[PDB]
């Protein structure tokens, strides 16, 4: 609900964490709220 | 280049040096392409004529100089500067002389060392001295100015080998086999001023070639006395 | 180990996101 | 022509006042530092004002003149003998060299000076250069856009309005037939066209100027003729019978194989189709003004309206405020990037600026200067008496991503495309502005006593420049009325 003004809202910036085990980050919004879902290490590639 | 100043700062003549390819009549337009050597092969050593079409082919370099279509020169916006190009096709191409007064007339053969007048063929303009700012710069322009031409060397001497003036050369021993050579610095600073012999494999090279040319410029490139 | 380091690779496929046309959906695909 | 021109440019004697080096004739400048010596002064340089329609003054922009009407009747024949394949190319590229002399469009550009002129200024451009591709149509588009907006304000049978000036005009554009032998933005030159023809000051000259408006529909596209043949219509039905008998021929230009691969409609054909139907029998007989029409079918407004007794209905509390405090948040970002600051105390010097807050607290001034055009296009609409909507959904009044919580943000809301009805509605409230402009045109004029403007005009008068203008106070009507969950419809 922050609402950034104008194109400020993330721009889904990328961090990819030391373990592929248990998740990478990859949000756009300003706090985090849910993404996990939980599988094993499948794959990474050109970004889709 | 300012040859008038003779002994105090020598010129150079190699860049200078120009050589005439053909001369045509400015009637004698020839059809464009799609109907370069057809007919225009008769004889040789044909002499020359006020009026007639001529082609100023550049020594050492095989440019020609004519009618450079630039709008570079922004001293009067409106006159023209003449560089060189390769292709010896299109109208804009050649150059035809003009008597300097009445004393001569078109159709009269130019004698040695007369005063010309030169124009462009397509755009109807002379070479002009124009001042940008206290210097020279060539112009084809519709100005008046008076040109003259020195005979440096002729194509119908028999040498075969002999020595003329304005062409490099060695000085080398007959015996060993020796010539002179100026060794290289760290970069271009000190070491280049320094002159020894040196003989093998530096002999037919380049450190070990001078230019031979006579001060007078008129007749520069002639047998050397 | 990533020692005194958060993440890396930090890099992003960028769209504006402040207009929101249809309040799109982001994420990566299998 | 060949031996005057090299002769000409053998010897160019002709210099310049201005311009320095060999030669001159640089109109860029002469031209420019010419009128402001005739113009206001009077021939000589320092001298007083005097003198109107006066057709070192008169002297050299006409010596000027002649000169490049000589360069152009001399300029080689084309497209007729020669097309570049007999020797005449250098003679040419010789005028085209005197780029400097492109800017012929940019010297025709200078409209405040004898109209005869830029005759010749077209006819350089005709005979050297030639207007047959189409770039260079699209950067001109007009002969004249002064001129051409003038001629419309020059149509009276008055003393001391037209007949002055207006008959140099007339042979002017008689002379201006350049765009006889896909219109991109929007040419719209047949509706001046269509103002010359209702009285024909110059008699027999309406010939020269019935081409232009004949032709132009074969190169446009139908699509591009949008709102003008509406009011073409309107004035077809209202002068049905009158010695206008260019509107059946255009009737049957654009109506007969106006039909393209597209195949547009002809439903809106047949609103004016029954008219001229019902038209064309109380007359009794014209010999040919009903030949032709065998298929019409593929099978000024000053004072819009009065609203000094209506009275506004309260269903506006809320939304109102909030787009009254949009306005001052917008008002206060072109403050803040003028460099204005919030502040206690006023000053102009230091770009203080006390009103900074929210419009609770906000000024009587500027909340009636905010309120006053909104409540008045209101009034203007329920006036007119359309329908008001109240959708739930169409809340859009905040949904888009310092002293007292004041904190403004851009909102890109251009991105919204509306519909056909409202765009139709906000041209009548566009419609209505220009109207209000109009009126205070007209009481500035009767309190000056005298005095004209071209810009008692309708829409297609308008050239881009004004139409930037008012396609951006469009688009602030659409913003307006997007929103808030209300919907206007008939």
């Amino acid at each position: 609900p922050g609402q950034g003004r104008n194109n400020s809202n993330g721009l889904e910036i990328g961090c990819v964490v030391d373990a592929a085990s248990g998740l990478l980050t990859f949000i756009a919004n300003g706090k985090e709220l849910s993404t996990y879902y939980q599988v094993e290490p499948s794959t990474k590639l050109f970004p889709a | 280049e300012s040859t008038s100043n003779s002994k105090n700062v020598p010129p150079d003549l190699s860049i200078c040096t120009f050589v005439l390819e053909q001369s045509l009549s400015v009637r004698a337009l020839q059809e464009m392409l799609a109907n370069m050597m057809k007919t225009a092969q008769g004889g040789g050593h044909r002499t020359l004529l006020y009026g007639h079409a001529i082609l100023l082919r550049h020594s050492y370099s095989g440019m020609y100089l004519c009618c450079l279509s630039t709008s570079r020169s922004s001293t009067d916006k409106l006159a023209f500067d003449v560089g060189l190009q390769e292709d010896t096709t299109g109208e804009a191409c050649w150059w035809t002389i003009h008597p300097a007064s009445k004393q001569r007339s078109e159709g009269e053969k130019v004698r040695v060392g007369d005063d010309l007048i030169l124009v462009s063929v397509s755009s109807e303009r002379y070479l002009h001295l124009s001042y940008g700012n206290s210097s020279w710069h060539v112009d084809a322009a519709f100005q008046q100015t008076l040109w003259s031409v020195a005979p440096i060397s002729s194509g119908s001497e028999a040498a075969q080998g002999y020595l003329i003036g304005g062409d490099v050369l060695r000085l080398l021993h007959g015996h060993m086999d020796e010539c002179l050579t100026v060794p290289s610095g760290e970069h271009g600073e000190e070491q280049r001023r320094t002159v020894h012999y040196e003989g093998g494999a530096v002999s037919v090279h380049a450190r070990s070639l001078w230019r031979l040319e006579t001060l007078r410029v008129a007749w520069s490139g002639s047998h050397i006395r | 180990e990533y020692l005194m380091q958060t993440s890396t690779y930090y890099y992003s496929v960028r769209i504006f996101p402040g207009q929101e046309p249809a309040n799109v959906w982001v994420g990566w695909i299998t | 022509a060949n031996v005057v021109v090299r002769l000409l440019i053998r010897r160019p004697e002709c210099f310049g006042p201005a311009l320095r080096g060999e030669g001159g004739n640089g109109l860029l400048a002469a031209m420019e530092e010419a009128i402001k010596i005739a113009e206001d002064p009077s021939r000589d340089g320092p001298s007083p004002t005097s003198g109107s329609s006066k057709t070192m003054g008169n002297a050299i922009m006409t010596f000027y003149a002649a000169l490049i009407d000589l360069l152009g009747r001399c300029a080689p024949e084309m497209h007729l003998i020669h097309a570049g394949k007999g020797e005449a190319i250098r003679i040419r590229s010789i005028l085209r060299s005197l780029g400097d002399l492109v800017g012929v469009i940019s010297i025709a550009f200078q409209m405040p000076f004898c109209p005869d002129h830029k005759a010749a200024m077209v006819l350089f451009l005709d005979r050297v250069y030639g207007i047959e591709v189409q770039d260079f149509l699209l950067h001109l588009l007009e002969v004249g856009f002064l001129p051409d907006l003038r001629a419309a304000a020059s149509l009276d049978t008055a003393a001391l309005s037209a007949t002055d000036m207006a008959l140099a005009l007339n042979r002017y554009l008689c002379t201006a037939v350049l765009p006889l032998l896909c219109g991109q933005l929007r040419p719209s030159m047949m509706q001046h066209l269509l103002r010359r023809l209702v009285f024909d000051v110059p008699l027999l000259n309406e010939h020269a100027k019935m081409p232009l408006k004949l032709l132009t529909n074969h190169y446009e596209r139908c699509w591009k003729y949008y709102c003008l043949p509406g009011g073409w219509g309107n004035f077809g039905a209202a002068s049905e019978e009158e010695l206008h008998l260019s509107r059946k021929l255009f009737w049957g230009i654009f109506d007969a194989l106006s039909q393209k691969k597209y195949e547009q409609e002809l439903f809106k054909l047949a609103l004016p189709c029954l008219s001229a139907v019902a038209g064309a029998l109380p007359p009794d007989y014209m010999e040919s003004n009903y030949v032709s029409m065998m298929e019409k079918q593929s099978s000024f407004n000053p004072q819009p309206v009065d609203t000094s007794n209506i009275t506004i209905p309260e269903k506006l509390e809320y939304f109102i405020n909030k787009y009254a405090e949009h306005s001052h948040d917008k008002w206060s970002m072109d403050k803040l990037a003028n460099g204005w600051i919030y502040g206690e105390i006023y000053s102009d010097s230091s770009k203080i600026q006390p009103l900074m807050k929210p419009y609770k607290l906000l000024s009587e001034k500027e909340k009636e200067i905010y309120r006053w055009p909104i409540k008045e296009s209101l009034k203007t609409m329920l006036a007119w008496g359309w329908r008001i909507e109240r959708t739930r959904e169409g809340d859009s009044m905040a949904l888009y991503n310092a002293a007292h919580g004041y904190s403004p943000r851009a909102i890109d809301m251009s991105n919204v495309t509306l519909s056909r009805d409202l765009h139709a509605m906000a041209e009548m409230m566009a419609e209505n502005y220009h109207n209000i402009w109009a009126k205070k045109k007209k009481l500035e004029l009767e309190s000056k006593g005298g005095g004209n403007h071209p810009l008692l005009v309708p829409y297609d008068t308008l050239t881009a420049k004004e139409k930037a203008k008012d396609r951006e106070k469009a688009q602030d009507i659409f913003k307006f009325l997007q929103i808030s969950g209300y919907v206007v419809s008939r």
